[PDB]
Protein backbone atom coordinates (compact mmCIF):
# COMPACT_ATOMS: atom_id res chain seq x y z
CA UNK A 1 0.00 0.00 0.00
CA UNK A 2 2.83 2.07 0.43
CA UNK A 3 3.18 2.71 -2.90
CA UNK A 4 0.17 3.99 -3.69
CA UNK A 5 0.37 6.72 -1.26
CA UNK A 6 3.95 7.51 -2.04
CA UNK A 7 2.79 7.70 -5.91
CA UNK A 8 -0.39 10.07 -4.49
CA UNK A 9 1.89 12.89 -2.47
CA UNK A 10 4.53 12.72 -5.74
CA UNK A 11 3.75 16.45 -6.71
CA UNK A 12 5.84 18.68 -4.66
CA UNK A 13 6.91 22.37 -3.97
CA UNK A 14 6.87 25.21 -6.31
CA UNK A 15 11.72 24.31 -11.13
CA UNK A 16 14.14 22.30 -13.41
CA UNK A 17 17.14 21.00 -11.74
CA UNK A 18 17.76 18.54 -15.03
CA UNK A 19 19.70 21.56 -16.79
CA UNK A 20 21.25 22.23 -13.34
CA UNK A 21 22.63 18.38 -12.55
CA UNK A 22 24.56 18.92 -15.80
CA UNK A 23 28.63 18.99 -15.89
CA UNK A 24 29.06 22.66 -16.70
CA UNK A 25 30.84 23.75 -19.20
CA UNK A 26 35.10 23.03 -18.78
CA UNK A 27 34.30 21.76 -15.28
CA UNK A 28 36.02 18.89 -13.88
CA UNK A 29 34.06 16.02 -13.55
CA UNK A 30 35.25 14.80 -10.11
CA UNK A 31 35.08 18.20 -8.35
CA UNK A 32 31.57 18.47 -9.88
CA UNK A 33 30.57 14.38 -8.06
CA UNK A 34 32.24 15.11 -5.22
CA UNK A 35 30.53 18.77 -5.11
CA UNK A 36 26.69 17.28 -5.60
CA UNK A 37 27.49 14.33 -3.33
CA UNK A 38 28.65 16.54 -0.04
CA UNK A 39 25.81 18.43 -0.81
CA UNK A 40 23.26 15.36 -0.84
CA UNK A 41 24.80 14.30 2.27
CA UNK A 42 23.26 17.53 4.30
CA UNK A 43 20.19 16.85 2.85
CA UNK A 44 19.84 13.46 3.85
CA UNK A 45 21.52 14.18 6.81
CA UNK A 46 19.37 17.03 8.51
CA UNK A 47 16.31 15.00 6.78
CA UNK A 48 16.71 12.27 8.97
CA UNK A 49 17.32 14.33 11.68
CA UNK A 50 14.04 15.62 11.11
CA UNK A 51 12.39 11.64 11.77
CA UNK A 52 14.98 10.34 13.74
CA UNK A 53 12.68 10.80 17.34
CA UNK A 54 10.10 8.36 14.89
CA UNK A 55 12.94 6.29 13.98
CA UNK A 56 13.27 3.99 17.11
CA UNK A 57 15.05 0.29 18.08
CA UNK A 58 11.40 -0.29 18.41
CA UNK A 59 10.16 0.80 15.61
CA UNK A 60 12.69 -0.24 13.17
CA UNK A 61 14.27 -3.00 15.02
CA UNK A 62 16.09 -3.52 11.73
CA UNK A 63 17.55 -2.13 8.28
CA UNK A 64 14.67 -2.12 6.52
CA UNK A 65 13.65 -0.36 2.89
CA UNK A 66 10.21 -2.39 2.82
CA UNK A 67 9.22 -5.33 3.16
CA UNK A 68 11.11 -7.04 0.14
CA UNK A 69 14.58 -5.41 0.74
CA UNK A 70 16.78 -5.85 3.74
CA UNK A 71 20.05 -4.44 4.16
CA UNK A 72 23.00 -5.37 5.92
CA UNK A 73 26.21 -3.26 7.15
CA UNK A 74 29.97 -4.08 5.97
CA UNK A 75 32.14 -3.15 3.31
CA UNK A 76 34.27 -1.59 5.61
CA UNK A 77 37.93 -2.88 6.79
CA UNK A 78 36.85 -1.97 9.99
CA UNK A 79 34.01 -3.70 11.21
CA UNK A 80 33.76 -5.82 8.37
CA UNK A 81 31.72 -9.01 9.28
CA UNK A 82 28.03 -7.88 7.74
CA UNK A 83 25.95 -7.47 11.12
CA UNK A 84 22.12 -7.22 11.38
CA UNK A 85 21.40 -4.05 12.42
CA UNK A 86 18.51 -1.84 13.09
CA UNK A 87 17.17 1.72 11.38
CA UNK A 88 18.92 3.93 13.83
CA UNK A 89 21.93 2.03 14.38
CA UNK A 90 22.44 0.91 10.73
CA UNK A 91 22.11 4.91 9.54
CA UNK A 92 24.34 6.34 12.43
CA UNK A 93 27.33 3.88 10.94
CA UNK A 94 26.47 4.74 7.58
CA UNK A 95 26.72 8.93 7.76
CA UNK A 96 29.48 8.24 10.29
CA UNK A 97 31.85 6.40 7.68
CA UNK A 98 30.49 8.97 4.82
CA UNK A 99 31.20 11.45 7.22
CA UNK A 100 34.71 10.34 7.90
CA UNK A 101 34.86 10.08 3.62
CA UNK A 102 34.02 13.54 3.03
CA UNK A 103 36.38 14.58 5.79
CA UNK A 104 39.28 12.73 4.48
CA UNK A 105 42.20 15.58 2.60
CA UNK A 106 43.00 12.54 0.62
CA UNK A 107 39.61 11.60 -0.98
CA UNK A 108 38.24 14.92 -0.97
CA UNK A 109 40.90 17.69 -0.91
CA UNK A 110 40.14 20.70 0.45
CA UNK A 111 43.21 22.70 -0.68
CA UNK A 112 43.29 23.96 -4.09
CA UNK A 113 46.51 22.21 -5.72
CA UNK A 114 45.36 18.88 -4.65
CA UNK A 115 43.65 16.48 -6.89
CA UNK A 116 42.11 14.23 -6.35
CA UNK A 117 42.81 10.37 -5.97
CA UNK A 118 42.22 7.20 -8.99
CA UNK A 119 39.93 5.86 -7.11
CA UNK A 120 37.31 8.63 -6.30
CA UNK A 121 34.73 8.04 -8.40
CA UNK A 122 34.04 4.00 -6.79
CA UNK A 123 33.47 5.38 -3.29
CA UNK A 124 31.77 8.39 -3.91
CA UNK A 125 29.12 5.60 -6.29
CA UNK A 126 29.47 3.35 -2.83
CA UNK A 127 28.69 7.00 -0.48
CA UNK A 128 25.58 7.76 -3.21
CA UNK A 129 25.03 3.96 -2.92
CA UNK A 130 24.25 3.98 0.57
CA UNK A 131 22.70 7.51 0.88
CA UNK A 132 20.11 5.79 -1.45
CA UNK A 133 19.60 3.44 1.38
CA UNK A 134 19.06 5.65 3.78
CA UNK A 135 16.81 7.34 1.24
CA UNK A 136 14.53 4.37 0.74
CA UNK A 137 14.31 3.32 4.53
CA UNK A 138 13.02 6.99 5.08
CA UNK A 139 10.48 6.56 1.97
CA UNK A 140 9.27 3.51 3.31
CA UNK A 141 8.85 2.84 7.23
CA UNK A 142 9.01 6.84 8.36
CA UNK A 143 6.82 7.90 5.79
CA UNK A 144 3.64 9.19 7.98
CA UNK A 145 5.93 11.30 10.25
CA UNK A 146 6.87 13.04 6.88
CA UNK A 147 3.29 13.90 5.76
CA UNK A 148 2.22 15.02 9.82
CA UNK A 149 5.12 17.17 10.11
CA UNK A 150 4.24 18.57 6.22
CA UNK A 151 8.05 17.79 5.20
CA UNK A 152 6.81 15.99 2.08
CA UNK A 153 7.31 18.45 -0.58
CA UNK A 154 11.07 19.30 0.58
CA UNK A 155 11.52 15.36 0.86
CA UNK A 156 10.57 14.91 -2.52
CA UNK A 157 12.81 17.88 -4.12
CA UNK A 158 15.35 16.26 -2.40
CA UNK A 159 14.89 12.84 -3.84
CA UNK A 160 13.87 14.03 -7.12
CA UNK A 161 17.57 15.90 -7.28
CA UNK A 162 19.82 13.59 -5.54
CA UNK A 163 17.82 10.95 -8.44
CA UNK A 164 18.65 13.78 -11.48
CA UNK A 165 21.93 13.93 -10.74
CA UNK A 166 22.73 10.16 -10.47
CA UNK A 167 21.03 8.98 -13.52
CA UNK A 168 22.88 12.17 -14.85
CA UNK A 169 26.23 10.49 -14.40
CA UNK A 170 25.05 6.66 -13.87
CA UNK A 171 26.23 6.75 -10.25
CA UNK A 172 24.03 4.21 -9.18
CA UNK A 173 22.92 0.56 -10.30
CA UNK A 174 18.84 0.22 -10.70
CA UNK A 175 19.25 -2.86 -8.54
CA UNK A 176 19.92 -0.88 -5.50
CA UNK A 177 17.41 1.63 -7.23
CA UNK A 178 15.21 -0.96 -6.85
CA UNK A 179 13.10 0.00 -3.66
CA UNK A 180 12.16 3.20 -5.27
CA UNK A 181 12.02 2.60 -9.05
CA UNK A 182 8.16 2.66 -9.24
CA UNK A 183 8.71 6.57 -7.40
CA UNK A 184 11.73 7.33 -9.90
CA UNK A 185 10.09 6.37 -13.00
CA UNK A 186 7.57 8.78 -11.39
CA UNK A 187 9.37 12.16 -10.52
CA UNK A 188 11.50 11.45 -13.71
CA UNK A 189 8.40 11.51 -16.41
CA UNK B 1 22.20 15.29 15.87
CA UNK B 2 18.34 15.74 15.36
CA UNK B 3 16.75 19.42 13.26
CA UNK B 4 13.51 21.00 14.01
CA UNK B 5 11.37 20.50 10.81
CA UNK B 6 10.86 24.30 10.08
CA UNK B 7 14.63 24.52 9.99
CA UNK B 8 14.70 21.70 7.14
CA UNK B 9 12.10 23.00 5.36
CA UNK B 10 13.77 26.57 5.32
CA UNK B 11 17.04 24.42 4.24
CA UNK B 12 15.51 22.76 1.18
CA UNK B 13 13.98 26.07 0.03
CA UNK B 14 16.75 28.33 0.05
CA UNK B 15 19.14 25.79 -1.40
CA UNK B 16 16.65 24.70 -4.64
CA UNK B 17 16.58 28.43 -4.96
CA UNK B 18 20.72 28.75 -4.22
CA UNK B 19 21.86 25.50 -6.70
CA UNK B 20 19.08 27.18 -9.68
CA UNK B 21 20.69 30.34 -9.11
CA UNK B 22 24.24 29.70 -9.06
CA UNK B 23 23.61 27.78 -11.93
CA UNK B 24 22.08 30.02 -13.85
CA UNK B 25 25.10 32.81 -12.56
CA UNK B 26 27.44 30.17 -13.79
CA UNK B 27 25.91 30.45 -17.33
CA UNK B 28 25.60 34.34 -17.10
CA UNK B 29 29.00 34.94 -16.28
CA UNK B 30 30.00 32.30 -19.30
CA UNK B 31 28.06 34.37 -21.91
CA UNK B 32 28.51 37.46 -20.57
CA UNK B 33 32.34 36.93 -20.87
CA UNK B 34 31.82 35.28 -24.67
CA UNK B 35 30.11 38.20 -25.83
CA UNK B 36 32.17 41.33 -24.26
CA UNK B 37 35.33 39.29 -25.52
CA UNK B 38 33.82 38.88 -28.67
CA UNK B 39 33.04 42.24 -28.75
CA UNK B 40 36.06 44.40 -29.16
CA UNK B 41 38.64 41.70 -29.96
CA UNK B 42 40.31 38.86 -30.44
CA UNK B 43 42.53 36.22 -30.79
CA UNK B 44 41.62 32.56 -30.04
CA UNK B 45 44.06 32.06 -28.30
CA UNK B 46 43.35 34.46 -25.55
CA UNK B 47 39.89 33.19 -25.50
CA UNK B 48 41.23 29.39 -24.68
CA UNK B 49 43.56 30.98 -21.68
CA UNK B 50 40.19 33.64 -21.03
CA UNK B 51 38.26 30.43 -20.68
CA UNK B 52 40.55 28.05 -18.80
CA UNK B 53 41.34 30.89 -15.87
CA UNK B 54 37.85 30.99 -15.56
CA UNK B 55 36.61 27.77 -15.53
CA UNK B 56 39.61 26.93 -13.13
CA UNK B 57 38.16 30.13 -10.40
CA UNK B 58 34.51 28.50 -10.86
CA UNK B 59 36.03 24.62 -10.17
CA UNK B 60 37.91 26.33 -6.98
CA UNK B 61 34.64 28.02 -5.76
CA UNK B 62 32.62 25.19 -5.37
CA UNK B 63 35.29 23.05 -4.12
CA UNK B 64 35.51 26.10 -1.43
CA UNK B 65 31.78 25.25 -1.13
CA UNK B 66 32.42 21.81 -0.62
CA UNK B 67 35.06 21.95 2.05
CA UNK B 68 33.06 24.15 3.68
CA UNK B 69 35.23 27.53 3.71
CA UNK B 70 31.70 29.17 5.20
CA UNK B 71 32.09 29.14 8.81
CA UNK C 1 56.04 31.49 -15.29
CA UNK C 2 53.05 29.82 -18.25
CA UNK C 3 53.25 32.66 -20.96
CA UNK C 4 50.20 34.14 -21.60
CA UNK C 5 49.25 36.39 -24.79
CA UNK C 6 49.14 40.06 -24.81
CA UNK C 7 45.48 40.34 -25.74
CA UNK C 8 44.78 38.37 -22.62
CA UNK C 9 46.92 40.29 -20.95
CA UNK C 10 45.15 43.54 -22.01
CA UNK C 11 41.25 42.33 -22.20
CA UNK C 12 42.27 41.48 -18.56
CA UNK C 13 43.40 44.58 -17.27
CA UNK C 14 40.75 46.78 -18.84
CA UNK C 15 38.23 44.57 -17.17
CA UNK C 16 39.88 44.67 -14.23
CA UNK C 17 40.55 48.53 -13.59
CA UNK C 18 36.51 48.84 -14.06
CA UNK C 19 35.64 46.20 -12.24
CA UNK C 20 37.72 47.68 -9.45
CA UNK C 21 36.20 51.34 -9.86
CA UNK C 22 32.51 49.41 -9.84
CA UNK C 23 33.40 47.16 -7.00
CA UNK C 24 34.66 50.59 -4.77
CA UNK C 25 31.62 52.84 -5.89
CA UNK C 26 29.16 49.63 -5.11
CA UNK C 27 30.96 48.92 -1.07
CA UNK C 28 30.65 52.91 -0.39
CA UNK C 29 26.85 52.36 -1.78
CA UNK C 30 25.87 49.49 0.81
CA UNK C 31 27.28 51.20 3.28
CA UNK C 32 25.88 54.05 3.13
CA UNK C 33 22.38 52.69 2.21
CA UNK C 34 22.72 50.76 5.17
CA UNK C 35 23.28 53.44 7.49
CA UNK C 36 20.24 55.89 6.20
CA UNK C 37 17.81 52.82 6.56
CA UNK C 38 19.32 51.97 10.65
CA UNK C 39 18.91 55.50 10.83
CA UNK C 40 15.46 55.60 9.47
CA UNK C 41 14.13 52.76 11.04
CA UNK C 42 15.21 54.06 14.46
CA UNK C 43 17.28 51.48 16.46
CA UNK C 44 19.49 51.31 19.63
CA UNK C 45 23.21 51.90 19.39
CA UNK C 46 24.01 48.21 20.58
CA UNK C 47 21.44 47.41 17.21
CA UNK C 48 23.20 49.44 14.75
CA UNK C 49 26.58 48.31 15.61
CA UNK C 50 25.34 44.72 15.72
CA UNK C 51 24.34 45.02 11.33
CA UNK C 52 27.24 47.01 10.60
CA UNK C 53 29.46 44.15 12.16
CA UNK C 54 27.29 41.53 10.11
CA UNK C 55 27.94 43.70 6.81
CA UNK C 56 31.28 44.27 7.89
CA UNK C 57 31.94 40.70 8.13
CA UNK C 58 29.81 39.51 5.23
CA UNK C 59 32.04 42.37 2.88
CA UNK C 60 35.29 40.85 4.38
CA UNK C 61 34.11 37.27 3.93
CA UNK C 62 33.28 38.57 0.37
CA UNK C 63 36.95 40.01 -0.69
CA UNK C 64 38.84 36.79 1.42
CA UNK C 65 36.90 34.38 -0.62
CA UNK C 66 36.99 36.43 -3.81
CA UNK C 67 41.14 36.66 -2.85
CA UNK C 68 41.76 32.74 -3.34
CA UNK C 69 39.34 32.16 -5.42
CA UNK C 70 35.72 33.09 -6.63
CA UNK C 71 33.08 33.99 -9.21
CA UNK D 1 59.20 63.73 -22.41
CA UNK D 2 57.53 60.69 -23.84
CA UNK D 3 53.56 60.71 -22.45
CA UNK D 4 52.89 57.56 -20.35
CA UNK D 5 49.05 57.47 -21.91
CA UNK D 6 47.43 55.41 -19.14
CA UNK D 7 44.37 53.62 -19.38
CA UNK D 8 41.02 55.62 -20.10
CA UNK D 9 37.59 54.10 -19.66
CA UNK D 10 37.56 54.92 -16.46
CA UNK D 11 40.64 56.47 -14.63
CA UNK D 12 39.40 56.67 -8.35
CA UNK D 13 42.04 54.22 -7.98
CA UNK D 14 43.39 56.17 -5.21
CA UNK D 15 39.94 55.97 -4.01
CA UNK D 16 39.89 52.38 -5.19
CA UNK D 17 42.75 51.39 -2.79
CA UNK D 18 41.24 53.25 0.78
CA UNK D 19 40.96 50.71 3.58
CA UNK D 20 36.95 50.47 3.36
CA UNK D 21 35.17 51.16 6.42
CA UNK D 22 35.57 48.71 9.26
CA UNK D 23 37.39 46.33 6.98
CA UNK D 24 40.10 44.70 8.54
CA UNK D 25 43.74 46.04 7.03
CA UNK D 26 45.03 42.66 6.68
CA UNK D 27 42.48 41.46 4.96
CA UNK D 28 42.76 44.36 2.02
CA UNK D 29 46.67 44.20 2.10
CA UNK D 30 46.05 40.51 1.33
CA UNK D 31 43.25 41.08 -1.41
CA UNK D 32 45.51 43.67 -3.18
CA UNK D 33 48.58 42.10 -2.80
CA UNK D 34 47.20 38.52 -4.33
CA UNK D 35 45.49 40.73 -7.41
CA UNK D 36 48.65 42.12 -7.86
CA UNK D 37 50.36 38.88 -8.11
CA UNK D 38 48.42 37.86 -10.35
CA UNK D 39 48.62 41.28 -12.85
CA UNK D 40 52.61 41.01 -12.41
CA UNK D 41 52.19 37.13 -13.44
CA UNK D 42 50.50 37.67 -16.88
CA UNK D 43 51.88 41.00 -17.52
CA UNK D 44 55.58 38.98 -17.05
CA UNK D 45 53.98 36.53 -18.91
CA UNK D 46 53.32 38.40 -22.08
CA UNK D 47 57.03 39.34 -22.85
CA UNK D 48 58.80 36.05 -21.74
CA UNK D 49 60.22 35.39 -24.75
CA UNK D 50 61.99 38.32 -24.71
CA UNK D 51 63.41 37.92 -21.35
CA UNK D 52 66.10 35.03 -22.02
CA UNK D 53 68.93 33.95 -19.97
CA UNK D 54 70.72 35.59 -23.14
CA UNK D 55 69.48 38.60 -23.16
CA UNK D 56 69.32 39.59 -19.44
CA UNK D 57 71.88 37.93 -18.04
CA UNK D 58 71.54 39.04 -14.46
CA UNK D 59 68.34 40.63 -12.89
CA UNK D 60 68.91 43.71 -13.52
CA UNK D 61 66.95 47.07 -13.00
CA UNK D 62 68.93 49.57 -14.31
CA UNK D 63 72.50 49.41 -14.62
CA UNK D 64 72.50 51.16 -10.94
CA UNK D 65 70.81 47.91 -9.71
CA UNK D 66 71.01 44.33 -9.60
CA UNK D 67 69.17 42.12 -7.19
CA UNK D 68 70.43 38.61 -6.08
CA UNK D 69 68.42 35.41 -4.90
CA UNK D 70 68.22 34.01 -1.45
CA UNK D 71 65.34 32.97 1.18
CA UNK D 72 63.93 30.29 0.39
CA UNK D 73 66.65 28.39 1.21
CA UNK D 74 73.73 32.07 0.28
CA UNK D 75 73.12 34.70 -2.68
CA UNK D 76 72.86 33.72 -5.98
CA UNK D 77 73.89 35.57 -9.50
CA UNK D 78 70.64 34.22 -11.10
CA UNK D 79 69.46 35.97 -14.86
CA UNK D 80 66.47 37.23 -15.15
CA UNK D 81 64.11 34.44 -16.30
CA UNK D 82 65.38 32.32 -13.60
CA UNK D 83 65.30 35.01 -10.76
CA UNK D 84 61.75 35.60 -11.30
CA UNK D 85 60.57 31.76 -11.51
CA UNK D 86 62.11 31.59 -8.20
CA UNK D 87 60.80 34.90 -7.36
CA UNK D 88 56.89 34.06 -8.23
CA UNK D 89 57.42 30.35 -7.14
CA UNK D 90 58.60 31.37 -3.53
CA UNK D 91 55.70 34.18 -3.69
CA UNK D 92 53.25 31.14 -4.88
CA UNK D 93 54.19 28.74 -1.61
CA UNK D 94 53.62 32.33 0.27
CA UNK D 95 50.35 32.72 -1.00
CA UNK D 96 49.25 29.25 -1.07
CA UNK D 97 49.88 28.44 2.79
CA UNK D 98 46.80 27.91 4.60
CA UNK D 99 48.59 29.25 7.90
CA UNK D 100 49.54 33.07 6.28
CA UNK D 101 46.81 33.68 3.60
CA UNK D 102 43.52 32.08 5.28
CA UNK D 103 40.55 30.33 2.66
CA UNK D 104 38.41 30.05 5.98
CA UNK D 105 36.21 32.13 6.85
CA UNK D 106 36.83 31.86 11.02
CA UNK D 107 40.64 31.92 10.87
CA UNK D 108 42.62 34.93 11.71
CA UNK D 109 45.68 36.40 10.12
CA UNK D 110 49.18 35.92 11.89
CA UNK D 111 50.76 38.63 13.63
CA UNK D 112 53.85 38.55 11.51
CA UNK D 113 51.49 38.73 8.12
CA UNK D 114 52.57 42.09 7.25
CA UNK D 115 56.14 41.92 7.31
CA UNK D 116 55.62 38.53 4.48
CA UNK D 117 53.50 41.19 2.78
CA UNK D 118 55.76 43.79 2.36
CA UNK D 119 58.36 41.51 1.68
CA UNK D 120 56.27 39.90 -1.66
CA UNK D 121 54.79 43.69 -2.01
CA UNK D 122 59.24 44.25 -2.65
CA UNK D 123 60.00 41.73 -4.81
CA UNK D 124 57.25 42.43 -7.20
CA UNK D 125 58.35 45.79 -7.23
CA UNK D 126 61.88 44.46 -8.52
CA UNK D 127 59.73 42.78 -11.44
CA UNK D 128 57.69 46.02 -11.85
CA UNK D 129 61.21 47.59 -12.29
CA UNK D 130 63.12 44.97 -14.27
CA UNK D 131 60.60 45.10 -17.12
CA UNK D 132 60.56 48.73 -17.08
CA UNK D 133 63.89 49.22 -17.40
CA UNK D 134 65.28 46.38 -19.50
CA UNK D 135 62.09 44.72 -21.46
CA UNK D 136 60.02 48.14 -21.63
CA UNK D 137 60.15 48.61 -25.61
CA UNK D 138 58.78 45.24 -26.62
CA UNK D 139 55.65 46.75 -24.20
CA UNK D 140 55.08 49.79 -26.36
CA UNK D 141 55.07 47.50 -29.41
CA UNK D 142 52.30 44.76 -28.23
CA UNK D 143 50.83 48.17 -27.18
CA UNK D 144 50.99 47.70 -23.42
CA UNK D 145 52.23 50.42 -22.26
CA UNK D 146 48.38 51.56 -21.05
CA UNK D 147 47.96 48.44 -19.12
CA UNK D 148 51.51 48.09 -17.77
CA UNK D 149 51.61 51.93 -16.26
CA UNK D 150 47.62 51.56 -15.15
CA UNK D 151 48.84 48.57 -13.34
CA UNK D 152 51.68 49.86 -12.21
CA UNK D 153 49.81 53.27 -11.08
CA UNK D 154 47.71 51.14 -8.94
CA UNK D 155 50.18 49.16 -7.49
CA UNK D 156 52.23 52.61 -6.28
CA UNK D 157 48.70 53.92 -5.21
CA UNK D 158 48.54 51.07 -2.64
CA UNK D 159 51.66 50.63 -1.48
CA UNK D 160 52.35 54.39 -0.92
CA UNK D 161 48.66 54.47 0.81
CA UNK D 162 49.79 52.10 3.48
CA UNK D 163 53.14 52.30 3.21
CA UNK D 164 54.41 48.63 2.94
CA UNK D 165 57.58 49.72 0.51
CA UNK D 166 60.47 51.75 1.62
CA UNK D 167 61.73 54.59 -0.62
CA UNK D 168 64.62 52.82 -0.74
CA UNK D 169 63.69 50.01 -3.02
CA UNK D 170 61.19 52.21 -4.68
CA UNK D 171 64.60 53.87 -5.81
CA UNK D 172 65.06 52.74 -9.74
CA UNK D 173 61.39 54.03 -10.47
CA UNK D 174 61.32 57.25 -8.28
CA UNK D 175 61.36 59.09 -11.39
CA UNK D 176 58.39 57.66 -12.75
CA UNK D 177 56.23 57.23 -9.60
CA UNK D 178 56.33 60.92 -9.41
CA UNK D 179 55.16 61.19 -12.87
CA UNK D 180 52.31 59.06 -12.02
CA UNK D 181 50.97 59.75 -9.14
CA UNK D 182 51.39 63.71 -10.22
CL1 LIG E 1 27.73 -2.38 0.30
CL1 LIG F 1 65.42 40.48 -0.03
ZN1 LIG G 1 13.96 3.34 10.99
ZN1 LIG H 1 65.29 40.22 -18.01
Amino acid sequence: SHQYELLKHAEADLGNLRMAVMLPEGEDLNEWVAVNTVDFFNQINMLYGTITDFCTEESCPVMSAGPKYEYHWADGTNIKKPIKCSAPKYIDYLMTWVQDQLDDETLFPSKIGVPFPKNFMSVAKTILKRLFRVYAHIYHQHFDPVIQLQEEAHLNTSFKHFIFFVQEFNLIDRRELAPLQELIEKLTS
Amino acid sequence: QSYSPQAFKFFMEQHVENVLKSHQQRLHRKKQLENEMMRVGLSQDAQDQMRKMLCQKESNYIRLKRAKMDK
